[PDB]
């Protein structure tokens, strides 16, 4: 959420703009849980579980700043209470 | 395929063909379906062509069958919710085959173009379609001119041009003798009020008529004083294309 | 095609789960500890409650199919509000009935001699109907709830005054609230009738058959008549749940056991609420079948047969001012065959007692047109009314 | 807004339907549609438009007899209380139907055309080309939606390999299956659209409030102004 100025000009009017992120359903099966999970994701998200080599790899590594879902962080505390008992 | 090529006689048979024109579509036919080729004509019939009309079209224009069955759906559907149907077809398909080969959307902002730009009624845009099929080809700027040209400057309106034809004649040509009788006195622009001073001959004698009687009837004047006029508007137009 | 019920009027759909119940190895943290709702907690989800005790105010019946007298095969039930689309036709061929216009001789019989005749029958008759209908309540226009009863018990107690001439008619009674019940077959079909409401006058001793046996023996050659586009049990109450039963509505020993006249009221203000006129002769017919049919049936048997004594039963109907008369006699018990011996039944069709009543005078151009009082008061009906009541009796 | 809609039945019924009118407002209290209110108290009767919809017990063709034709308030055109085996629903009358008349509803497809009678239900394939055709469904057992006012009437104008071409009274045509169904004749009130008004007090009646008071040259010249291009900007106003 923020302004932008018309044309790229600093002396035409300012205009609210908003930004919204592409949004994808895609299904999500879990090495640790042993189920699968419909959720829907972003292209960021996918790269990311790409560079953590899995979906447990990637819930378990990346911390709650940048989760940023009250979901993520439910399957951390599943996957890190399966791993703990 | 013995019994592919005994059913499609039959529906042919019912559908409305003779013997002799239901062997000149096999002719035609360069390697297409025969399903494909039994389907083609079932939408082309339903859209309301006759027997002997469609082996005309489709023997100009043998591409028609190689095109995909869905798509043929989607433009009939198309032709037939415009206002386009029965006899009308004919003569947009005739003057112009390459209907069925072009996208939907050039066509699309072309009605929209007659009926919000150009602010057609819808009838009268059916109308239009099917008196003048050539203006489909040429591009949206030169046809809004075309149009602002006789509603402005000539002061004629709707009804008017849409049962002169006025839109399917060159737009070179009607600028040429539409100027000269504006120089020449006999053609004045109607004012704000809409009222002429002079009697503003018709568009029938303007543009239907040859340039010889054209010349003779309104202009009165000589051949040549027309062409060095010609030359002289064109010369004019090409500066102020330069300009804008 | 089109579905009754607009969606928004539909019962909402209640949101979805949280995403923590799809968790394994998951406890949910839910404000059930709490007892109250809050937004930031998740939703729990409760296991169904059971009162454990019942409470008549709150009490919730079983499921249809799991009730004890729950059966596979549909009876047809007729009642009191049942208003049959074809009327008297499709009556008669649910009973399986011959009909026969016009009351019988031996009925008429007993007025047509002068002596049976009620003194001042005439002027009787015509103050009974000026107090129901003008001189009843303080209200200048009585309604037709309130006449239309009233008009049959003084009938009947002008009926009544004729104990003088015949002593026999100390052995009969008016019966209020009194229900019967009958069950029968017709072509692999189960029949019930619930009859319902009005009077029943009942007497010591069962009326005396109507028809001779060659009479009744006729009835083979009578064919029932028949529509196609129209099923029979059309406009009857279909039911999975009831109970095959056949009372008489009294418990043995009663004194006047035998019905001996079924009066039928259509005491409806509305028009629509009211009975067609061959609406309210077909529900004579099925009442009086029906109560013919559970005599014959405590007495001779639940056996289908062929009664070697009929059962004969009257009826009288009316809304106030039309009147209708049916004699009924029941002849054979073995219904589920259209073909063989048939009932028969003896009806006389819109009898009016009087044609209009003015409550009020009529004045036009300050002059009195229409007198307050019946008009075209027709005494042949109460002929009829009285005959039916005498018969048997007399 | 505590607005409720009053289409709530879900069982099908012969009997009128109380209903509330909604005065050209939506769900909100604003309101969407202007020129209506008020008018005469009017009872909902449920039309079935499925004519082909056999009973639960039975299948296939069957007859059926009409019961009684009366008017329909909610409606241009008369509806007609028809009864069928042990069941009664109502349906929209053709030009001709009256008491003890008997109709046919029948899906079967068949080889040959069959003679068309009035108020018959036959399939869009099993009819002559060129009959007039009312109440027409876009979809096998979609139901009716087309040709239902007072006195129209389609006609079917050709069937080519299991779709047929029917003509709406717009003039407009309609791509079609022969499964789907569809009754013979055209609807009944042909004289409905001659009936005088009479006075203004019967267009209350029915429930139309009148237009609005305000000149709306200015709605009027908006759908038909057009833009002047540069090059005929000079000419579009000429003082005289
Ligand atoms: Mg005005």
């Amino acid at each position: 959420l923020g302004q932008i100025y018309a044309n790229n000009d600093k002396l035409s009017k300012r205009l609210k703009k908003v930004w919204k992120p592409q949004l994808f359903e895609r299904e999500f099966y879990s090495e640790i849980l042993d189920k699968k999970f419909t959720v829907t994701v972003t292209m960021r998200t996918l790269d990311l579980i790409d560079e953590a080599y899995g979906l447990d790899f990637y819930i378990l590594k990346t911390p709650k700043e940048d989760l940023c879902s009250k979901f993520g962080m439910d399957l951390k505390r599943g996957m890190l209470l399966r791993l703990a008992r | 395929g013995s019994l592919e090529l005994e059913r499609v006689m039959s529906s042919l048979l019912d559908m409305g063909f003779s013997n002799a024109h239901i062997n000149e579509l096999l002719s035609v036919r360069r390697g297409a379906s025969l399903q494909q080729l039994l389907d083609i004509i079932s939408e082309f019939i339903l859209l309301g062509l006759n027997p002997e009309p469609v082996c005309v079209v489709l023997k100009k224009s043998p591409q028609l069958l190689k095109l995909p069955i869905m798509q043929m759906r989607k433009r009939s559907s198309y032709l037939q919710k415009l206002g386009l149907g029965e006899g009308k077809l004919k003569r947009v398909l005739y003057c112009c085959p390459e209907i069925f080969t072009m996208r939907q959307q050039d066509i699309n902002d072309t009605v929209r173009l007659l009926k919000e730009k150009c602010l057609f009624t819808v009838q009268q845009v059916t109308k239009i379609l099917h008196s003048c099929p050539s203006v489909l080809r040429e591009d949206l700027g030169q046809l809004e001119y075309k149009f602002q040209y006789a509603y402005f400057r000539m002061g004629i309106k709707h009804p008017d041009i849409v049962k002169s034809e006025y839109l399917q004649y060159s737009l070179t040509k009607i600028k040429q003798r539409h100027i000269y009788l504006e120089r020449l006195g006999r053609y004045q622009t109607p004012d704000k009020k809409g009222q002429t001073q002079i009697p503003n001959p018709l568009l029938k004698d303007i543009l239907r008529v040859s340039e010889a009687e054209f010349l003779a009837r309104t202009a009165c004047t000589s051949v040549e004083e027309f062409q060095v006029f010609k030359k002289l508007l064109a010369r004019e137009e090409e500066e102020s294309e330069s300009s804008t | 095609a089109y579905e009754w019920g607009v969606r928004s009027t539909r019962k909402s759909e209640p949101p979805p789960l949280d995403r923590v119940y799809e968790i394994p190895g998951l406890e949910p943290i839910t404000f059930a500890g709490k007892m109250h709702f809050v937004p930031w907690l998740a939703r729990p989800i409760f296991p169904p409650w059971d009162r454990g005790y019942k409470d008549p105010r709150f009490y919730r019946s079983p499921p249809l199919h799991e009730h004890p007298l729950y059966k596979d095969q549909a009876c047809y039930i007729f009642h009191h509000r049942c208003r049959l689309l074809e009327g008297v036709k499709q009556a008669l061929w649910l009973t399986k009935t011959k009909l026969i216009e016009g009351l019988p001789e031996k009925v008429l019989s007993l007025v047509d001699d002068p002596r049976n005749h009620i003194e001042n029958q005439d002027e009787c008759v015509l103050n009974v109907i000026s107090h129901a209908r003008l001189w009843q309540t303080t209200e200048e226009i009585p309604k037709r709830e309130t006449y239309c009863p009233v008009i049959v018990d003084n009938l009947i107690q002008l009926c009544k005054s004729q104990i003088l001439k015949h002593p026999s008619l100390a052995r009969r009674i008016c019966v209020q609230n009194s229900t019967f019940s009958a069950t029968w077959n017709r072509e692999s079909l189960l029949l019930q009738v619930r009859g319902s409401g009005g009077a029943r006058l009942s007497t010591k001793d069962p009326l005396p058959t109507i028809a001779s046996r060659e009479e009744i023996e006729a009835t083979k050659n009578h064919v029932l008549e028949t529509f196609y586009p129209i099923s029979p049990i059309i406009d009857l109450h279909e039911c999975n749940i009831y109970d095959v039963k056949n009372d008489t509505g009294f418990q043995e020993g009663y004194p006047y056991p035998y019905p001996h006249t079924l009066y039928l009221l259509d005491k409806a203000n509305l028009r629509p609420h009211r009975l067609q006129p061959d609406q309210l002769r077909a529900k004579m017919i099925l009442f009086a079948f029906g109560s013919a049919l559970a005599q014959a049936r405590l007495l001779y048997g639940n056996d289908a047969k062929v009664l070697e004594q009929p059962v004969v039963v009257q009826s009288v109907g009316t809304d106030g001012r039309v009147f209708h008369f049916l004699v009924f006699q029941l002849n054979t018990t073995d219904l589920d065959c259209n073909e063989g011996v048939k009932n028969l039944a003896w009806v006389d069709s819109d009898q009016l007692l009087y044609q209009h009543f003015w409550c009020l005078p009529v004045i036009k151009k300050r002059v009195v047109v229409e007198p307050v009082g019946p008009v075209g008061f027709k005494p042949e009906t109460f002929r009829k009314f009285l005959a039916l009541y005498l018969h048997g009796a007399a | 807004a505590n607005f409720v809609s009053w289409k709530s039945r879900t069982k099908y019924t012969i009997t009128p339907v109380k209903m509330r009118k909604s005065g050209g407002r939506d769900h909100t209290g604003r309101i969407r549609v202007h020129g209506i209110g008020g008018g005469h108290k009017q009872r909902y009767r449920m039309i079935d438009f499925l004519r082909f919809r056999p009973e639960e017990t039975k299948s296939g063709p069957f007859e059926e007899k009409v019961i009684q034709v009366r008017y329909d308030p909610c409606r241009s055109a008369d509806i007609a209380l028809v009864a069928g085996g042990s069941r009664k629903r109502w349906i929209i009358a053709t030009e001709n139907m009256q008491a003890g008349d008997t109709i046919l509803n029948s899906n079967h497809i068949g080889r040959m055309a069959v003679a068309a009678r009035e108020g018959d239900a036959h399939p869009l394939g099993a009819l002559p080309v060129g009959t007039l055709i009312n109440n027409v469904e876009s979809e096998p057992g979609r139901g009716a939606q087309y040709i239902r006012a007072a006195g129209t009437c389609g006609v079917l104008l050709r069937k080519v390999n299991g779709t047929a071409i029917i003509q709406l009274p717009s003039k407009r045509q309609m791509q079609v299956l022969e499964t789907c169904v569809a009754t013979v004749g055209r609807v009944s009130n042909v004289d409905h659209n001659k009936r005088v008004i009479g006075k203004a007090g019967r267009n209350r009646w029915l429930g139309k409030r009148p237009n609005s008071g305000r000149w709306h040259r200015k709605g009027g010249w908006a759908g038909r102004k057009i833009r002047p291009l540069p090059p005929m900007k000079s000419y579009v106003k000429l003082p005289s």
